[PDB]
């Protein structure tokens, strides 16, 4: 009912960074837990996520860059982001819905946890 | 209001239907995501559960009438489900035990489920006017049970795990055994005959071993439901045949078959309308987030409140009708919610669940809570096995149709979903109601045949 993201961040361009999703009580194997994200100015829209059932559901623009997978041990549902890009740039959320489905808007789920920064710079190393 | 061994068996059934609906509420969706079935395959083997849980009832019945008595059915009734609901829960250690412990449910039930009620019958002098009272209130007494099942059992596995869940079922067993014990003294003067002789050990023995056996048959059954299917067909066959052969029994026999039409839609509550609700409905209602599967206690929910009112308001043919022409609207209001009322994500309000099963709720009271009771107007004990006989294929059948909505565990968009479950609802709603036209064309003849 009540999750808790960690592993935002700063990185450069190219890089990669991992979410991490674990809820405190409810046994997060029975959601699918979907990612979305707010970039400055605009609404949260849904990235990626995986079901109940390790079916997988993703944006097209994140496509072979971001795996979502899922640690049925610990209880956690992971977000694995390469290659980032500056338009990347986003408040993160993992959300919690029961059951196989991966609805696109942020009405479908019912359990939020409360968004980390996810930072990507066009910085590169000096030529 | 009532003699007092009333409440005693008011919560003795209110305890034994909670232990019951906290299985059938998560048992599909345990199937699924525990022992990873597909949908089709947990479909089915709810179907055969249900199918023999219901089908062995006319055996307890027979076992408290002739054999033990009727309170001496209702405590090994009583423990043999316990002892199901225990065994279900240790099947999470040791997972090769999951069929031998539904039998153990389905075979308990089968002892148990005929005699409380045949107790309460007992409890008033013959032409007492509070009985029909006191059986509305014997039905509310079900649904309370099953209501507080059905809503908290999917939370408590939520939270804590399918044991506990069904360690809890066992539970409630245990307390029913235990008000029955505390109570025992208030129905000193209640029971069939046998209770009143000392219990013959010779026929105890042969009905643990009868069980024992059965268990093992229903957990082989459970397992190969194709067999079971097979099993139905001959039997439905050869009852027929005796049936027909011993102008009222024509009467009772298309009573039932209505009567197996309805069925088959109850049984989509727990299987094909759970995983609608799971899959393409919202989980909030009234500003609170629910458990999906906990829609299910809508249907005892309705009949706990239209119970009372409806006992407050033609005959056998026409009340059987109307029950048919409510659950068409309900198959027709879940596949209208699909088609024309759902998001652009693909996700319909709960309120038309509330609605579907409002009108569920209103078929049940209609048909099988008013059908047995007078289907032995138009006869006995034959016709009796004959209902349960009927029920436990329309519950196989039920699980058949139910695969026609079985979603792979790989889609993940409720719009791929949504029209499956629409075609499916939709196509339910349509024959249903060709059905309840054809039984309102045959209410003048069959209401005839009365007479
Ligand atoms: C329409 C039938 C309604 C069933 C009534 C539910 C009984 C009340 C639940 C016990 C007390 C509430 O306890 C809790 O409350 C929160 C918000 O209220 C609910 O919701 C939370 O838990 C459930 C399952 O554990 C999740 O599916 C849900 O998405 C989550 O947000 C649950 O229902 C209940 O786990
Ligand atoms: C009321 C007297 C209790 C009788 C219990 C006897 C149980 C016999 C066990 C037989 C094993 C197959
Ligand atoms: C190897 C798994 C076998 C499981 C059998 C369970 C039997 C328990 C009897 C109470
Ligand atoms: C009133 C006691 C009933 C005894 C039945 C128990 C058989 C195992
Ligand atoms: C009794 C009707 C059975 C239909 C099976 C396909």
């Amino acid at each position: 009912v009540q999750l808790v993201e960690s592993g935002g961040g700063l990185v450069q361009a190219g890089g990669s960074l991992r979410l991490s999703c674990a809820a405190s009580g409810p046994t997060l194997s029975n959601y699918a837990v979907g990612w979305f994200r707010q970039a400055p100015g605009k609404e949260r829209e849904f990235v990626a996520g995986i079901n109940w059932s390790s079916g997988l559901r993703y944006k097209d623009v994140v496509k072979g860059r971001f795996t979502v997978s899922r640690d049925n041990v610990k209880d956690t549902v992971y977000l694995q982001m390469n290659s980032l890009k500056p338009e990347d740039t986003a408040v993160y959320y993992c959300a919690a819905r029961f059951g196989g489905m991966l609805p696109l808007q942020p009405s479908g789920y019912a359990n939020w946890g409360q968004g980390t920064q996810v930072t990507v710079s066009s910085h590169h190393h000096h030529h | 209001q009532q003699p007092r061994p009333f409440f005693m068996i008011f919560f003795v059934e209110l305890w034994e239907r909670f232990g019951y609906y906290g299985v059938q509420g998560v048992l599909a969706v345990f199937f699924v995501k525990q022992l990873g079935f597909s949908q089709e395959q947990a479909f089915v083997t709810f179907g055969a559960f249900a199918a023999l849980v219901y089908g062995l009832i006319s055996i307890g019945g027979y076992v408290g009438d002739h054999l033990l008595g009727t309170k001496r059915t209702i405590v090994l009734g009583a423990l043999v489900l316990a002892i199901g609901y225990f065994m279900t829960g240790m099947s999470l250690l040791k997972p090769d035990l999951i069929f031998i412990a539904l039998g153990t449910i389905a075979v308990g039930n089968g002892l148990f489920k005929a005699n409380p009620a045949s107790l309460l019958s007992k409890c008033y002098p013959p032409k007492d006017p509070r009985l029909d009272g006191a059986f509305t209130l014997f039905y509310m007494s079900i649904n309370i049970g099953s209501l507080i099942a059905l809503s908290l059992a999917p939370v408590i596995a939520d939270r804590f795990g399918y044991s506990v869940t069904y360690n809890l079922c066992g539970a409630g067993l245990i307390i029913a055994l235990l008000v029955y014990i505390a109570c025992r003294g208030m129905v000193k003067d209640i029971g069939s005959e046998p209770d009143f002789r000392p219990m013959s050990f010779s026929k105890l023995l042969y009905v643990l071993l009868g069980s024992v056996v059965m268990i093992f048959v229903c957990a082989w059954l459970m397992h190969n439901v194709e067999v079971a299917n097979l099993v139905l067909i001959v039997l439905s066959i050869v009852v027929t045949i005796i049936f027909f052969r011993q102008n009222k029994m024509f009467v009772a026999f298309v009573l039932m078959l209505e009567a197996v039409v309805f069925y088959i839609l109850y049984a989509q509550m727990p299987t094909s309308l759970n995983f609608f609700a799971i899959n393409n409905v919202h989980h909030e209602i009234l500003g609170f987030s629910i458990n999906p599967v906990s829609f299910q206690a809508l249907n005892p929910f309705w009949v706990v409140l239209a119970s009372p009112i409806l006992a407050g308001i033609l005959s056998m043919p026409m009340k059987f009708t109307l029950g048919m022409f409510m659950c068409s609207l309900g198959f027709l209001t879940a596949a209208a919610a699909g088609m024309w009322f759902a998001d652009a994500q693909g996700l319909t309000s709960p309120w038309f669940i509330v609605l579907v099963y409002l009108f569920q709720s209103l078929g049940e009271l209609f048909i099988s809570a008013l059908g047995l009771a007078m289907i032995a107007a138009l006869v006995m004990g034959f016709i009796l096995g004959m209902w349960f006989l009927t029920q436990a294929a329309a519950f196989l059948l039920g699980g058949y149709v139910a695969t026609f909505t079985a979603v792979p565990d790989n889609i993940t968009d409720p719009l791929e979903t949504l029209p499956v479950y629409t075609n499916v609802f939709g196509k339910i709603g349509l024959v249903t109601l060709g059905v309840a036209v054809v039984m309102l064309l045959m209410v003048p003849w069959l209401k005839r045949m009365i007479a």
